[PDB]
């Protein structure tokens, strides 16, 4: 910490052991790909499945 | 779409049974349905056999 | 699922087939000809699926499924399956409900049970067959007995088919062993049409 007795500063940890996270996007998607031209095409989000 | 099946009409005992579907007008890549097969033994009841389809998901 | 074994009805009457074992919304009810693949006639409950006339519609109360058939027709007479979801994945049918709109009149089965033969016998088998025929609707079913406790073993029953004069017809075969043949002396044949059965016997 920059200034421990501070509660107005921040207090940075550093672990000794990594810690296993999972994050995941559980929503299997598909792109459009929709055309607007010329020479342009966005990506649309298109119906989960 | 029509589903037209394929293979040995005649079988012997003990052996392996094989069948083959073969789809026209529709992908087996779609996700709206399952592919699998229903048997119906001469003057007998419906039997469901199984369906698979190969859009998963994460694990 | 328990599905009635036959359904009977007259041309512009309307007919409501059940079934039951359904905790799920997932019932869906099928239609199958004779001598032809079976097509989906409902599903998801009351929802009618694409050339499907209105008048074919989806009912479920508690653990009770119903269809409902108006305005009968010459073309709705098949053999009527039921199905739905069941625990995570599996789904199964009914036995079927077949439903006939044949013309006129109703009537009473008749029964003409012949018992093994002589020359038969003398291969070591024994076949004792019922032949049911002149009944209305076109689904029966058949059951056996010997002296009075009813046999289970070596039963083959077969879909009933229409005759030239427009009355269904069945035979069921009983195949077993002579030495229980000459054992038992009487084996009795009892046929269920509507609730009431027609029952035939024979000994040596
Ligand atoms: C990092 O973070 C940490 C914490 O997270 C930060 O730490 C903070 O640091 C600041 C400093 O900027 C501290 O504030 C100063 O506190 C001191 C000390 O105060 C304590 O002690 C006093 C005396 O204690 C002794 O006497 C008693 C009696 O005998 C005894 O019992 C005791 O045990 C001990 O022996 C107490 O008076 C004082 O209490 C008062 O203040 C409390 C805090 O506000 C309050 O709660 C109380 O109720 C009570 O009111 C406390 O216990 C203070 O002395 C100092 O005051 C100076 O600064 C303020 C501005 O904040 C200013 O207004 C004052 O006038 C004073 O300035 C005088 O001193 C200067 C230096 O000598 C001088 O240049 C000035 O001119 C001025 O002197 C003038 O006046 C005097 C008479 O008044 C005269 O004689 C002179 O000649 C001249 O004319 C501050 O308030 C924080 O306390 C501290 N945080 C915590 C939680 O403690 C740190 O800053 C951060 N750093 C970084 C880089 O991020
Ligand atoms: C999330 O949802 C999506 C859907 O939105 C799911 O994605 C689907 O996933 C399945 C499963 O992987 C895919 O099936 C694979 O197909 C490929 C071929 O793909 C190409 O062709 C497809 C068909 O195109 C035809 O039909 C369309 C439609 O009618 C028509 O328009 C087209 O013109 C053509 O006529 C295309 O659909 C497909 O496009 C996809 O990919 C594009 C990028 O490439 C993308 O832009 C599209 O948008 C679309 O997503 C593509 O062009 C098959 O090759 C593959 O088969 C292998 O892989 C599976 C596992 O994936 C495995 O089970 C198989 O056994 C097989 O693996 C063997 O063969 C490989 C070579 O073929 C070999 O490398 C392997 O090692 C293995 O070989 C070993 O084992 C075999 C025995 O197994 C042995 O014989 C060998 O000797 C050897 O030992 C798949 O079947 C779908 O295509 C895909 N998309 C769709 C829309 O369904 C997704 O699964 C869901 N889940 C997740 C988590 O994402
Ligand atoms: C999001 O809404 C659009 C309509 O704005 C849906 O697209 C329609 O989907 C139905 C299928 O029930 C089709 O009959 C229509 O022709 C579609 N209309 C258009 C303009 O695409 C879309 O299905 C909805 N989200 C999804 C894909 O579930």
């Amino acid at each position: 910490s920059e200034n421990i007795t501070n509660n107005a500063k921040n207090i940075l940890v550093q672990f000794n052991t990594p810690v296993q996270i999972n994050c995941t996007r559980p929503n299997n998607n598909t792109r459009k790909s929709i055309r607007i031209g010329p020479g342009q095409a966005f990506y649309a989000t298109g119906d989960i499945i | 779409p029509q589903l037209q099946e394929s293979g040995p009409t005649l079988v012997e005992a003990s052996e392996t049974l094989s069948l083959t579907c073969a789809v026209s007008g529709d992908s087996t890549a779609a996700c709206n349905s399952f592919w699998g097969w229903v048997r119906q033994p001469p003057g007998k009841g419906l039997e469901w056999v199984g369906s698979l389809s190969h859009c998963a998901s994460y694990w | 699922l328990t599905q009635p074994p036959s359904a009977s009805g007259s041309p512009g009457q309307s007919i409501t087939i059940s079934c039951t074992g359904t905790s799920n919304n997932f019932v869906s009810w099928y239609q199958q000809h004779a001598g032809k693949a079976p097509k989906l006639v409902i599903y998801d409950v009351n929802k009618r699926p694409s050339g499907v006339p209105d008048r074919f519609s989806g009912s479920k109360s508690g653990n009770t499924a119903s269809l409902t058939v108006s305005g009968l027709q010459t073309d709705d007479e098949a053999v009527y399956y039921c199905g739905s979801l069941v625990g995570n994945w599996d789904v199964i049918f009914g036995g079927g409900t077949k439903l006939t709109v044949l013309g006129q009149p109703k009537a009473a089965p008749s029964v003409t049970l012949f018992p093994p033969s002589s020359e038969e016998l003398q291969a070591n088998k024994a076949t004792l067959v019922c032949l049911i025929s002149d009944f209305y609707p076109g689904a029966v079913t058949v059951a056996w007995k010997a002296d009075s406790s009813p046999v289970k073993a070596g039963v083959e029953t077969t879909t009933p088919s229409k005759q030239s004069n427009n009355k269904y017809a069945a035979s069921s075969y009983l195949s077993l062993t002579p030495e229980q043949w000459k054992s038992h002396r009487s084996y009795s044949c009892q046929v269920t049409h509507e609730g009431s059965t027609v029952e035939k016997t024979v000994a040596p």
